[PDB]
């Protein structure tokens, strides 16, 4: 199907979450080791041709370094399925009754 | 087929899950399901006291030998007594009343129970239709009970829980009212402001009644805000309110403690020293391998003791077994882990809650005081840093003393007990809160304080990093499942960063400063850990701190004395054997093997399919599943936890031996 | 976050400002993370650039805002090296960069490897992504 | 299928009479009054009941993971305390049938010992 | 003044200015006996001011 | 000492032959390739502990059971029971029904109680005691799965010593706190465990025999 | 730098005017043959020394994990040696002087007593 979902080896610490949610039947998610597990080298990846675009590795938001993007079919890049509204911040002190400011 | 197998451990995976001890998640129920699961609970809770009542029973004034004392019924005999359906009485006669009394109780409760467990499943399935009349009542707005459902509450049931803490509180006053009305009918004790008689708790029920009727209309009238806690009720109401259960709970604890030991609770806890109980398990009257039964008189085979026939259950005094205080230290030290246990359950079901809040977005969108002073990053990492570097300061200080007290003990390097720290007490303004105030309290109440910073650092990150830590922020990652174990050995290791983890390393942590708790209401010297030994100096404690009382042992030595009890005993025995196994299982799910345990899971799997068809035949499709380390923590925890409060019990629970006669200096 | 708080060797780049921040958006990125999804030619010789965020929710260009917003540490660009609009040839360059310390196991772990390439901005050259060792720009040359 | 449980009561027979043969082969002096024959069989009882305990345990409270649900919210902890008032009525009608009494039949229950 | 007084009665209550992490480092002091708290109040309201 | 020597056995033959790959990391696309590396994080539910390093402290820890049997055999500790001498209901009555011509010291937990009062009664013996205990309990902060706790915990206590002498004492703080990782959490925590228990293990033998030739008769 | 050796030591001086402090309010008896003056003293300075050699030990045993290498074929089996043998000699100089014997100077050995 469209929407293909992909995982960035940048910024994927190859906790296989992902795969814990690939199907079976489909061995989209896989590993590449290229050294020790110790320094991130266990990296996952996404085989494009065996992925049917599930979306079960995203859905699930459980890529806890934002790995799995799922790209939209057009081009929207996605990094996480809902993501909070980007506030703006401050501390709210009182003036001279619960806090005193100062 | 290999992928036949991989949806097979593709099903204990730590993703979102059904997760079989999650069913009654706060998540998929309402309020009404709430209100229904705990009045059925309360009605088995009330079948329970009933059955514990039946425990009771002594004469069963029918007619026949009654039952042998059990702690389920020990820990609340002093109550009974005090309520005047229990006695401490020595005759048949006015036990046989006792008996009688405790039945109608028993029965009493049964049928109340009953129907609380009846309309909580009625709450429980939505139907509060009556039977009687073929109406249906209304949980968002009905009429509290009538009239009195008028004129206070003026229709306009709670649609919110900051509006149902007045109508609730306005409940707990009729609850008061009618306790202190039983009392003054049934039980007799009319109120007197006399606050050393069971008339008093009568006379401040009422004073509590009033209290709490004046309460809950001002916060039915005015109710106030957490804000926060009316949308998630089901998780943020219920933490804050499980923390403070733990922290009442923590304090009534305390209260057991000083209470029962005061002169006024003297003929209900005090007065246990002055009878003898036979304990189900305890040492039996044993006899010979050659028994031939014929009663009446042994023939072949003389038991140990002419009395007591066959295998009858043989007495133990209450003074040297000292019933009194360990009927109080068994009490005392349950509110106070249940208290402890509660607190630590709050924080994590409102860790549970801010994650979820964290996931969506709605952590920024609190108002509330509680989440906007902690949605900072860096006052959670100052509050966390000062927490941790007190309780480096106060876990160093005391535990350095503890190990100079020990080596001052045994004299190691040539060192002696005048070097000890036995001159370091409480202040005299600190004084008045112990009995012979020694450096045995100052070292409890060190330890205390170290305990509940080393845990509450742990709640301190359930409170703060439920979804993101400096660490986590500074790596590119972020926390989104509160019971996943790790991320893997990236960045050397990621084990246990959750909240659930975190909770299982509070309670872990806390296992210290609660169990010194045991030690400390069993008088077991904690401020060295080889007391009353005969090394070196141990014994000279007595002397030269100028000790009143003479405490158990040591820390390390308290195992073996007062285990001279434990050991004496069948059932303390079998209790310790059982706990000790269930305790070092959970270093099958602790240590970081669970993928040695897949992988020879899966070779037993292949054993068990070849070895099904080599000498036997048919499939033997069946595979054997492993507890993933969201299900190993979870389930090595509760091991654990378990295993070490099975025999906190047995130290509590073997006897007080903590004589007030302090040994004479070795010399 | 302040510096006597922070990790010792952390530089501004990591250092995040608004101190309430991992709460504000996605905790992953301390700054807004944007990525290149389109690179088109159309009419002229000049591409349509389109940066659309990590959130999925807008569709935007370099602009000299965002420019300005880049080179003051507030967000960041990223390619998506199987970006279709590519001009290297991505799939020769990563398999034969991962040939040299990858060993295939699996034999499928090197092919279906995608990594994310940062943007920078100079200025008398645009947005320029500086790739193996050699500095590409997206005006012509890496699309 | 049948032929399961036609080799775990096949295999737990079959060990207990390779219990009761090698209780033969050691000379061993039993009990004053007892018969050689019975007092291996009930250890073998034991033993078997012990790890056949152990298994019931294990493939039953595995098994309530599996069925316990929403529809438990009713006779899963009355399930419970129904397990505790037989046991509580056991200790009085199996275990410790009586109250310790003396040959006599004097309570002693205070401190006149 | 008020404040001294107030700081000598719940230290807490005096040192409301700091942070919100200090109030707890406040109160925490003066929990574990009452000298803890008094000082570190006095020590952080005389701080703003010498 | 079979179960314990085939129970160990079972993970010297994972090192023997699952050095680099095993059944089921076969039929999953997973190879070993570093004989000291953990796991590979959460996924499949879990892959803790499956390199030969790893088997290997398994096989010490299993060992240990079996081996202590050797220190309680050849000490005459009875650990045919976990009762023995011990007056509950019949543990004393061993030596008369066995029919033995010996006394062993108590049983498997009474073990404890028994030829520990020669283990306190001397101060050497118990300092001895009590730092075996405490070198074999701190095992447990490196086995249990909690190294991206002290990790966290870790980078919240660099941050606190630099937050304490940056603006209260003067200067950076450059200094960082370092974590084993969990190949070093679990080395050193299987030597620790290993320290722990036989540090105190012989404390069992160097005590004393007290293994006499009584056969306790019964107390009928 | 050289404000962390003037708060090391300024530290712990100050817990010797903070334990010694104490000692005058917390009102105890002291030994029966002691003065006040100095045994609290004694049990600060044990308390310090316990921490410090845990401290020392610790740091020690760090650098001594960085610094360690193959260079180190030799001096290090050789300072564990001389450790061994200063621990050994302490055994007989300074700890233990002499082999045991009677207060007129004999020796039992045997089975005697
Ligand atoms: C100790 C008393 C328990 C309780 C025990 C019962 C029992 C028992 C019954 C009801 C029944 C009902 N209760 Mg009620 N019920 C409790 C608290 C509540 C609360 C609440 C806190 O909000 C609500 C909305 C209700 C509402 C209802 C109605 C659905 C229904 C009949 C009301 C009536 O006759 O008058 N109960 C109190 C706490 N309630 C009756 C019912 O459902 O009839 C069909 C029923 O049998
Ligand atoms: C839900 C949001 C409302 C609320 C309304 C109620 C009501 C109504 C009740 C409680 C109840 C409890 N609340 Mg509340 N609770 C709120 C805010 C708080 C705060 C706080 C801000 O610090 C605290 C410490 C507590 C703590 C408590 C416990 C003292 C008490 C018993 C809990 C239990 O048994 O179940 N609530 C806000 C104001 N809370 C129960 C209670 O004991 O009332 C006397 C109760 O009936
Ligand atoms: C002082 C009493 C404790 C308390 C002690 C218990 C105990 C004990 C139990 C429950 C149980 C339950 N409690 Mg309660 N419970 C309290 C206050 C609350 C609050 C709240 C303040 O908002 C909520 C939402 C709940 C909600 C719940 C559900 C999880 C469950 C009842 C339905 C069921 O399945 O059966 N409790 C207070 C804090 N509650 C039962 C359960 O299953 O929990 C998982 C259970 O065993
Ligand atoms: C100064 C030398 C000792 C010291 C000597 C005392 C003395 C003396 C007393 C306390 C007492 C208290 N100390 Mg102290 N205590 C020390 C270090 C600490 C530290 C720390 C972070 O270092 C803390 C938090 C505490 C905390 C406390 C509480 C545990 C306890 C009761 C206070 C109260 O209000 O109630 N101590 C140092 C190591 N501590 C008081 C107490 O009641 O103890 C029972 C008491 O009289
Ligand atoms: C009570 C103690 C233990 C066992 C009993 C045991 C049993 C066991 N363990 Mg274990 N284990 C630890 C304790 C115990 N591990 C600890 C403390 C650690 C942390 C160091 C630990 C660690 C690992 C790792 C890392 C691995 C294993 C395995 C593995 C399996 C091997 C399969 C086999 O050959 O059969 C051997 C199995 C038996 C002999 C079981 C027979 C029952 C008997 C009568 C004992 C009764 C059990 C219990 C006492 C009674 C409770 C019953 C209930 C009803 C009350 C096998 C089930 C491995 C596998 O799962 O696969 C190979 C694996 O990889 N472990
Ligand atoms: C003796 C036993 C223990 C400690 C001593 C201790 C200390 C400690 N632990 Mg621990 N721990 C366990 C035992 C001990 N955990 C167990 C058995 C488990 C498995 C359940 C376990 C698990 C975790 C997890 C999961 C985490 C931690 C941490 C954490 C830190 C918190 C910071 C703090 O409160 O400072 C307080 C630290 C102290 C007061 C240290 C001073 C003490 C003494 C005077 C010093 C003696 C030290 C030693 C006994 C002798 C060495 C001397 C030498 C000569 C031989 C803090 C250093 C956490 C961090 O790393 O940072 C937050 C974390 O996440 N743990
Ligand atoms: C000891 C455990 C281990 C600690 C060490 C942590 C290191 C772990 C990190 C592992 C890596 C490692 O170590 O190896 C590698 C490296 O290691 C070293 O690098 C460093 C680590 C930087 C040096 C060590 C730091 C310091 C010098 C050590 C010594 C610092 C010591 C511990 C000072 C802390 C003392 C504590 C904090 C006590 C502070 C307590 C404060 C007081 C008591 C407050 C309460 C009293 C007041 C309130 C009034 C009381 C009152 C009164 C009077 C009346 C009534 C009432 C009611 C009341 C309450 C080499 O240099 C390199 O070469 C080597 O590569
Ligand atoms: C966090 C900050 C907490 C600071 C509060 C200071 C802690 C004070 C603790 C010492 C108090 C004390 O010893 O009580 C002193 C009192 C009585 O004090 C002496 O105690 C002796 C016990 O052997 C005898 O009872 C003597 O009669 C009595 O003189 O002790 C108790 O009975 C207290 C009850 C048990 C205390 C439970 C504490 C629960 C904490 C759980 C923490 C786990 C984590
Ligand atoms: C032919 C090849 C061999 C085939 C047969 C071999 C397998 C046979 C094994 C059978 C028995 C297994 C040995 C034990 C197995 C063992 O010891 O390891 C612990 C075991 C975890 O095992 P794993 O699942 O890793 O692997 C075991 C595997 O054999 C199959 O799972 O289970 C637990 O965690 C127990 C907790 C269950 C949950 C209980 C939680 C606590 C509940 C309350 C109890 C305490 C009360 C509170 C007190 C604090
Ligand atoms: C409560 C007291 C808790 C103190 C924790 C002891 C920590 C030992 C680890 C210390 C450690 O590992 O790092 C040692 C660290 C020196 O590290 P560097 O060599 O990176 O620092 C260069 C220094 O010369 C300039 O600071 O010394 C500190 O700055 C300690 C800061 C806390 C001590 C100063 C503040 C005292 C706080 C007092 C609170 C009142
Ligand atoms: S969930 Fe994300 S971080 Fe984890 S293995 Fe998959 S892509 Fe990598
Ligand atoms: S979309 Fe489906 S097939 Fe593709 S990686 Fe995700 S779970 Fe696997
Ligand atoms: S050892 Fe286990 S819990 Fe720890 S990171 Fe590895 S897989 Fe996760
Ligand atoms: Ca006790
Ligand atoms: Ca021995």
């Amino acid at each position: 199907a469209k929407k293909h979902y992909f995982i960035i080896e940048n910024l994927c610490v190859g906790c296989g979450l992902c795969l814990d949610k690939c199907p079976p039947k489909v061995n989209a998610i896989g590993y590449k080791f290229y050294g020790d597990v110790q320094e991130g080298g266990f990296r996952c990846y996404i085989d494009q041709a065996a992925c049917i675009s599930c979306s079960a590795c995203f859905s699930g938001d459980e890529c806890p370094s934002g790995a799995l993007i799922e790209v939209l079919p057009d081009g929207e890049v996605l990094d996480f399925s809902y993501t909070p509204p980007e506030r703006l911040d401050f501390d709210l002190r009182f003036l001279h009754r619960f806090h005193r400011e100062a | 087929d290999a992928a036949k197998m991989r949806r097979f451990l593709f099903q204990r995976t730590e993703t979102r899950s059904t997760k079989w001890y999650q069913i009654f998640d706060t998540e998929k129920l309402d309020d009404e399901q709430v209100v229904g699961g705990h009045l059925a609970l309360l009605g088995v809770l009330g079948f329970i006291m009933g059955i514990y009542y039946i425990s009771g029973i002594q004469v069963f004034p029918w007619g026949a030998p009654g039952f042998h004392d059990n702690w389920f019924y020990l820990t609340i005999k002093p109550r009974m007594v005090s309520l005047g359906i229990d006695t401490y009485s020595t005759k048949t006669a006015d036990l046989e009343a006792a008996g009688a009394r405790l039945l109608g109780w028993a029965a009493f409760h049964f049928l109340v129970g009953s129907v609380l467990i009846f309309g909580g499943w009625r709450h429980w399935t939505h139907n509060l239709t009556n039977p009687f009349t073929g109406r249906c009542g209304n949980f968002r707005d009905f009429r509290f009970l009538g009239k009195f459902g008028d004129v206070v509450f003026n229709g306009t049931s709670a649609k919110s829980y900051k509006e149902a803490l007045g109508p609730h509180a306005v409940y707990m006053s009729l609850l008061f009212l009618g306790w202190g009305i039983v009392m003054w009918a049934i039980l007799g004790f009319a109120p007197i402001p006399d606050f050393q008689t069971i008339n008093s708790e009568t006379f401040m029920s009422f004073v509590f009644a009033v209290i709490f009727f004046a309460l809950g209309i001002y916060w039915w009238n005015n109710p106030p805000n957490a804000a926060i806690h009316l949308n998630d009720d089901m998780k943020a109401a219920f933490s804050v309110h499980l923390t403070a259960i733990g922290y009442i709970n923590i304090a009534l604890g305390c209260i057991a403690f000083v209470a029962f030991q005061q002169p006024s609770f003297a003929p209900y806890y005090k007065e246990l020293d002055k009878l003898v109980f036979y304990l189900y398990g305890e040492p039996f009257n044993r006899v010979s391998f050659n028994f031939v039964e014929q009663g009446g008189k042994v023939i072949s085979g003389a038991k140990e003791f002419a009395d007591f026939p066959a295998y009858a259950i043989l007495p133990k005094s209450g003074e040297a077994f000292g019933m009194a205080r360990v009927v109080t230290n068994l009490i005392v030290f349950n509110h106070i882990i249940c208290g402890v246990l509660y607190v630590f359950a709050g924080v994590y079901h409102g860790g549970q809650y801010l994650l979820k809040i964290q996931l969506n977005g709605m952590y920024n969108q609190i108002k509330s005081i509680w989440i906007t002073k902690g949605r900072d990053q860096e006052v959670q990492v100052k509050i966390l840093g000062t927490v941790m570097a007190l309780c480096f300061a106060t876990m160093l200080s005391v535990y350095a003393v503890i190990v100079w007290n020990t080596i001052c003990e045994l004299n190691i390097f040539g060192t002696n007990i005048t070097m000890s720290f036995y001159w370091l007490k409480p202040l005299p303004i600190f004084q008045w809160m112990f009995a012979d105030p020694s450096i045995n309290d100052w070292v409890m109440a060190h330890v205390i304080t170290a305990g509940s910073l080393f845990s509450l650092i742990a709640l301190v990150r359930i409170a703060f990093f439920a979804h993101t830590s400096p660490l986590w922020d500074d790596l590119g990652l972020k926390k989104n499942s509160y019971s996943f174990p790790c991320l893997g050995p990236v960045y050397g290791g990621t084990c246990g960063v959750s909240i659930q983890d975190q909770l299982w390393f509070a309670m872990l942590w806390g296992i210290k400063g609660l169990s010194a708790v045991c030690w400390y209401i069993d008088g077991a010297w904690i401020a060295s850990m080889m007391y009353g030994v005969p090394a070196a100096d141990a014994k000279a404690w007595d002397s030269i701190a100028h000790l009143h009382h003479h405490y158990t042992s040591g820390i390390f030595y308290y195992f073996w004395t007062e285990t001279v009890t434990i050991f004496s005993s069948s059932h303390l025995s079998t209790i310790l054997m059982i706990g000790h196994l269930v305790w070092f299982i959970s270093f099958a799910v602790w240590f970081e093997d669970r993928g040695s345990r897949l992988e020879g899971a899966d070779i037993q799997t292949r054993t068990i399919r070849w070895l099904g068809k080599k000498f036997l035949n048919r499939d033997v499709n069946f595979r054997f599943p492993v507890l993933t380390i969201s299900d190993s923590k979870l389930a090595g925890t509760f091991l654990y936890f378990g295993g070490t409060f099975m025999l906190v019990f047995l130290f509590l629970a073997n006897g007080f031996y903590q004589t007030n006669s302090p040994l004479p200096p070795p010399v | 976050m302040q510096p006597q708080l922070s990790r010792p060797q952390t530089a501004s780049n990591q250092v995040r400002k608004a101190v309430s921040g991992p709460w504000s958006g996605n905790a992953v990125h301390k700054a807004e993370k944007y990525f290149i999804t389109s690179a088109k030619r159309d009419r002229d010789g000049k591409l349509q650039i389109e940066l659309v965020p990590a959130s999925g929710r807008r569709k935007l260009s370099p602009t000299p805002e965002m420019i300005r917003r880049l080179i003051d540490g507030e967000i960041e660009i990223y390619i998506l090296t199987t970006q279709p609009d590519i001009a290297i040839d991505m799939n020769k360059e990563i398999i034969d960069m991962e040939n040299r310390y990858v060993i295939d196991f699996d034999k499928r772990g090197v092919k279906w490897t995608m990594r994310e390439i940062p943007v920078f901005y100079h200025e008398g050259k645009g947005l320029c992504v500086e790739l193996h060792n050699k500095i590409y720009t997206l005006d012509q040359f890496f699309k | 299928n049948g032929k399961l449980i036609a080799l775990a009561v096949g295999g737990a027979v079959l060990m207990g009479a390779l219990f009761f043969s090698v209780s033969f082969l050691t000379g061993y002096i039993p009990a004053p009054n007892h018969s050689a024959i019975l007092t291996p069989l009930r250890s073998f009882m034991g033993w078997f009941l012990l790890i056949f305990c152990a298994s019931i345990i294990i493939m039953g409270l595995g098994k309530m993971s599996s069925a316990i649900s929403d529809k438990w919210f009713l006779s899963f902890p009355l399930s419970i305390f129904v397990i505790v008032m037989v046991m509580f009525l056991s200790l009085r009608v199996y275990w410790e049938k009586g109250r310790t009494t003396t040959v006599d039949g004097k309570y002693i229950r205070t401190t006149a010992e | 003044i008020r404040r001294l007084i107030l700081a000598f009665i719940l230290p807490p209550a005096a040192v409301m200015n700091k942070e919100a992490g200090t109030i707890m480092l406040t109160g925490i002091l003066t929990l574990w006996g009452w000298i803890p708290g008094v000082v570190a109040a006095l020590i952080m309201i005389s701080k703003e001011q010498s």
